[PDB]
């Protein structure tokens, strides 16, 4: 069965830092971009829509502009890594990663934003 | 059969993107007994 797995289901991240949240999917030999969809979402805000290799900045939610990207080097290894720079208090919440690659699946990841002192 | 239900959720999510379909609810229901 096609399964998406998360190495971590909880990330505790510092306010103003950078986070990379990971979502793994099975890759046999080389990645085929023509068969791959990656969708990152957070409480109905669309962060990444990677459709068969194609990304459209116009449909990224305004709260993630210039802060969120899908790391392409990880993608080759079956790792859909979402990097968010300059983490905001509003970035706290439940992220969903949906991967379609042959089959389809999704996982939830909780992000908590701390302000250490 | 479950695999096929999930592929179809993605199909309908894509169709929507052309034309508010909740793909996570759809995928959930494929796994739901
Ligand atoms: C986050 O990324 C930027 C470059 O994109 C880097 O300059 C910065 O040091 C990183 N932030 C932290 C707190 O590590
Ligand atoms: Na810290």
């Amino acid at each position: 069965a096609f399964t998406v797995t998360v190495p971590k289901d909880l990330y505790v991240v510092e306010y103003g830092s950078n986070m990379t949240i990971e979502c793994k999917f099975p890759v046999e030999k080389q990645l085929d971009l023509a068969a791959l969809i990656v969708y990152w979402e957070m409480e109905d805000k669309n962060i990444i829509q990677f459709v068969h290799g194609e990304e459209d900045l116009k449909v990224q939610h305004s709260s993630y502009r210039q802060r969120a990207r899908l790391l392409k080097d990880q993608l080759s290894l079956g790792n859909a890594a979402l990097q968010i720079t300059d983490v905001k208090l509003q970035d706290a919440g439940v992220y969903r990663c949906m991967i379609s690659y042959g089959g389809a699946d999704y996982k939830r990841i909780t992000v908590k934003v701390n302000a250490p002192y | 059969s479950e695999e096929d239900c999930k592929v179809h959720c993605v199909k309908e999510w894509m169709a929507g993107k052309a034309c508010k379909f909740d793909v996570f609810k759809c995928l959930d229901h494929c796994a739901a007994p």
